[PDB]
RNA sequence: CGCUACUACCGAUUGGAUGGUUUAGUGAGGCCCUCGGAUCGGCCCCGCCGGGGUCGGCCCACGGCCCUGGCGGAGCGCUGA
RNA sequence: UGGUGACUCUAGAUAACCUCGGGCCGAUCGCACGCCCCCCGUGGCGGCGACGACCCAUUCGAACGUCUGCCCUAUCAACUUUCGAUGGUAGUCGCCGUGCCUACCAUGGUGACCACGGGUGACGGGGAAUCAGGGUUCGAUUCCGGAGAGGGAGCCUGAGAAACGGCUACCACAUCCAAGGAAGGCAGCAGGCGCGCAAAUU
RNA sequence: AAACUGCGAAUGGCUCAUUAAAUCAGUUAUGGUUCCUUUGGUCGCUCGUACUUGGAUAACUGUGGUAAUUCU
């Protein structure tokens, strides 16, 4: 499972490869355009919304 | 077919263009315009085959894109433009004027005219109808629509149009004793005086014409174009005055010309 | 799809013919526009040549003309009562050409009372509202009263139309095709035709 | 009464019969003005069409049709359909090889207006061409002339 | 009548075969109608940043009335697709 | 008012309507640039074209109709009408006229002058071979019409297509695949297989 | 250059399977229809921010998925 994350204010894209079920649990059973809290990705993403 | 056709086979072209068979497979299909496809002369045919100014179709385009040719006083760059009966062609570069008039053989002839004569043309009234607000409208043989015509002008009459302004100067009524030319059928290209008109309700009318030499013939009403009032035409006539000769007297004239040559 | 050609039909002698070409675009047909009564709903159809056909699916108003009085007014459509072609159309309340419908009478009554200045459609109880009283009993000068009195000479309506006005609904016939132009226009029934359709409606029940 | 035999009201579309009038003019006569036209080509309108009360939208004189095309002739053979009859046209076809002819016939279904009555089997009829009125009908009866045995 | 060969006919019977029809029962897909509403906007309610006028206590401070550019949150409020 | 052999034609008048899936009534581009005013401006005016557009007329057509005309076959003599066959009335649909379709009605329509059915090594003509005068046979084939794109069917766009060097399915074949999928139509020019007595350069 | 927009791609070329009043030929009709384009005519004929109004999308710059396509 890869994640292509885009920051529009800076307009920067980054592809991150994640091998962890816990990090992907919060994104399961979600439809498009929904807002999620990306805290499970790690300690860097505290307060980020995706 | 599923729509309009865009080509014309050379052998299927009108025979008054006098095209040869071995030059190519196709012939210039006339563009849509004032005159019918079977009753017009394309600009390229007149420009390279009649006048010998150009040798190929490319040179006709090179001439036309210099805006040298004018038809009825307006510059046309289309090389397949349909030019028809009683049209005026002007070339200011060489100072030449021509009028498309049928000869006694039923072919358009290279007929040079005075630049003073090139300022007007004759048209045949095809339709008269009253439009919105009670305004009369007159439609000619070359798709010209004129508003507020003279109340005395009816169908099958002739009107003189000034090419610069496109307005009627005078007119000739369709009556016996006037001068007419045949524009279609077996008697195409003949000039004469109307003798009588036969009316057939629900069908075509038949009109009898007699030429200067006394030869009589008949045509349909749609094939007659009134040229002048009485015996005086309002336009210049080609080399032949509209009298059709028989084969025997054409041979006699040719032999007499050969004997006097040399 | 739906084809309205002629080569699928038997010959005059009765023998069948083998077709020589398949279905063509210009021979097509389209499903019928069953126009009902309700809030307006119209769909446009792109037809041959790039033109439009207005396919009315629901209509509730239309302009009808009182021919004898030459009074054309826009009135709502209430119900469908008779249909010459088929009685199933009446049951489903389908608006087609030449169908007999019921329309409101109020605008015609207003025009009649404003023109002739006579009561119409009023009960015998003579109950009134001041607006109607000043419409009918307004103070006019000698010249205007002279014209109104002269108009009162020709103010006379048949008993059938008067009874319909008392009922509040008039019988009308639709002359336009709702499925083709998108509007339901017609004329108010009167005269021998009104008697004919009244007899037909009564006999149907 | 006799005219009104269909589920729909039979009316002449171009005549307005609901024009109101004073009570004095109503007592006189309830005579609807008749609509008729001259079809041209020298054919005269039968008096029964002008004075009649029938309703026929396909009648050449009181209906909405136009006569243009060919004018043909035939002999009446069958009168069993409603307002339309079947006539027979006889001719000879030439065979080049034998320099002779053979007898041939055609059948035409034509529309007969109510203005023409007392039409019997075996009399001559002159018909004119119009727009297709039905699947097989393209001609309308213009004139009727009786047989040689008329007394 | 007894020899020698060929073609064409019948006719125990059922095979390898295809092709053409139709009775009934299903029936892809497009099109039309009646629903449906993932989602995307615009208008109102607040809040703080910014520019034009004016009004008020007025002296380079701060509110009122409108507009105006952005940003954040509500209302199953309204509306359009 | 004007016109036709013939209008329910064109034009005129009156009362209204005028579709949100909405008719028009210019928020477009180029080249030369100049005359005028109590003026220096919100400056006013102006020449040729290009593009676009509601509606008439014209041109190129297309589509439905009228009359006459086609090869053998009776070991094909009655056919059509339940599921439209013939006609009437009112509607629907269609770009329009019409059983084109629907509802209610009448019993009609065709046929030894050959209907109906069957066969055709049948696309139709302009034409070709042979021929004293008659006639017999051929016409797939460069021109004019028709039909088709492996067989059917249904559509989008567009002025115009039931289009196939467009799409969507079924039927028959058939290509790549990492087995999850993706992509097909030479009766266009060459060329290849097969078929055959029988026909050319990738 | 690329891309958006406009037009054409319904012409041409090939073949003769179907098709026997069907196709087709001559002769008439559309007063019973539609018509890109060309040509001509109308285009202050309506009495009710304008010194020019609004939001997006490619090409481009960057991040990617599939064994595979003129996929996105
Ligand atoms: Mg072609
Ligand atoms: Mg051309
Ligand atoms: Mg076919
Ligand atoms: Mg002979
Ligand atoms: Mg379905
Ligand atoms: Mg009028
Ligand atoms: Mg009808
Ligand atoms: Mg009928
Ligand atoms: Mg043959
Ligand atoms: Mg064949
Ligand atoms: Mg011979
Ligand atoms: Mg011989
Ligand atoms: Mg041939
Ligand atoms: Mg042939
Ligand atoms: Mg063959
Ligand atoms: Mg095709
Ligand atoms: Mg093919
Ligand atoms: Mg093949
Ligand atoms: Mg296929
Ligand atoms: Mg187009
Ligand atoms: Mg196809
Ligand atoms: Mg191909
Ligand atoms: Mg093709
Ligand atoms: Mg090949
Ligand atoms: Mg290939
Ligand atoms: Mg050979
Ligand atoms: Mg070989
Ligand atoms: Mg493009
Ligand atoms: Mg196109
Ligand atoms: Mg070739
Ligand atoms: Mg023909
Ligand atoms: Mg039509
Ligand atoms: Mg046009």
């Amino acid at each position: 499972m890869k994640l292509n994350i885009s920051f529009p204010a800076t307009g920067c894209q980054k592809l991150i490869e994640v091998d962890d079920e816990r990090k992907l649990r919060t994104f399961y059973e979600k439809r498009m355009a929904t807002e999620v809290a990306a805290d499970a990705l790690g300690e860097e993403w505290k307060g980020y919304v995706v | 077919a599923r729509g309009p056709k865009k080509h014309l086979k050379r052998v299927a072209a009108p025979k008054h263009w006098m095209l040869d068979k071995l030059t190519g497979v196709f012939a210039p299909r006339p563009s849509t315009g004032p005159h019918k496809l079977r009753e017009c002369l394309p600009l390229i045919i007149f420009l390279r085959n009649r006048l010998k100014y150009a040798l190929t179709g490319d040179e006709v385009k090179k001439i036309c894109m210099q805006r040298f040719i004018k038809i009825d006083g307006k510059v046309r760059t289309d090389i397949t433009y349909p030019a028809g009966f009683m049209d005026v062609i002007s070339i200011d570069k060489t100072g030449e004027n021509f009028r498309l008039i049928y000869d006694t053989k039923g072919r358009f002839a290279v007929h040079r005219i005075t630049p003073e004569e090139a300022k007007y043309k004759l048209c045949k009234v095809r339709k008269i109808f009253v439009g919105t607000k009670g305004i009369p409208h007159l439609v000619t043989h070359d798709a010209r629509t004129i508003r507020y015509p003279d109340p005395l002008i009816k169908v099958n009459d002739t009107i003189q149009i000034d090419l610069e302004t496109g307005k009627i100067t005078d007119f000739i009524k369709f009556d016996t004793g006037n001068l007419c030319m045949v524009t279609g059928g077996a008697n195409l290209g003949r000039i004469g005086v109307i003798t009588n008109r036969e009316r057939h309700p629900g069908s075509f009318d038949v009109v009898h014409v007699k030429d200067a030499n006394g030869n009589s013939f008949a045509t349909r009403l749609s094939n007659i174009f009134v040229i002048g009032k009485g015996n005086k035409p309002w336009i210049s006539l080609p080399r032949g005055k509209g009298i059709r000769l028989t084969i025997a007297e054409e041979r006699d004239k040719r032999l007499a010309a050969k004997q006097s040559s040399g | 799809g739906i084809s309205r050609d002629n080569w699928h039909k038997r010959r005059k002698t009765g023998g069948k013919r083998k077709p020589y070409h398949k279905k063509r675009k210009y021979e097509l047909g389209r499903p019928a526009a069953n126009t009902k009564i309700g809030p307006r709903r119209i769909h446009t159809v792109r037809v041959r040549g790039g033109n439009k056909k207005y396919r009315a699916l629901r209509l509730d108003v239309g302009n009808f003309s009182w021919g004898s009085e030459c009074c054309t007014r826009k009135t709502r459509i209430i119900d469908v009562v008779y249909n010459a072609s088929n009685n199933e159309l009446v049951r489903t309340k389908t608006l087609v050409k030449n169908c007999i419908v019921l329309i409101d009478s109020t605008p015609y009554r207003q025009w009649y009372e404003s023109h002739y200045a006579l009561p119409l459609g009023r009960k015998k109880g003579a109950k009134l509202t001041p607006e109607e009283e000043e419409i009918l009993n307004k103070k006019r000068s000698k010249k205007i009263q002279k014209k109104y009195d002269e108009r009162k000479k020709n103010a006379k309506i048949s008993s059938l139309l008067e009874e319909q006005f008392q009922q509040g609904k008039l019988l009308a016939c639709i002359a336009s095709r709702p499925g083709q132009c998108g509007r339901a226009d017609g004329y108010v029934l009167e005269g021998k035709e009104l008697e004919f359709y009244l007899r037909k409606i009564k006999a149907r029940k | 009464a006799d005219i009104q035999t269909e589920r729909a009201y039979q009316k002449q579309p171009t005549i307005f019969q609901n024009k109101k009038r004073v009570l004095l003019g109503e007592t006189g006569k309830e005579k609807l003005p008749r609509y008729y036209k001259n079809i041209g080509l020298g054919f005269k309108t039968p008096k029964e069409a002008i004075e009649g009360t029938y309703i026929d939208k396909k009648c050449p004189f009181t209906g909405n049709v136009s006569i243009r095309g060919r004018i043909l002739s035939g002999v009446v053979t069958k009168m069993k359909m409603q307002r339309t009859i079947v006539i027979r046209r006889d001719y000879l076809h030439y065979i080049r090889k034998y320099n002779r002819f053979e007898k041939r016939h055609k059948n035409m279904s034509v529309h007969l207006s109510p203005c023409f009555r007392d039409v019997q089997i075996g009399d001559i009829v002159t018909v004119g061409e119009c727009r297709p009125l039905s699947k097989t009908v393209r001609f309308n009866v213009l004139k009727v002339t009786k047989a040689a045995g008329t007394k």
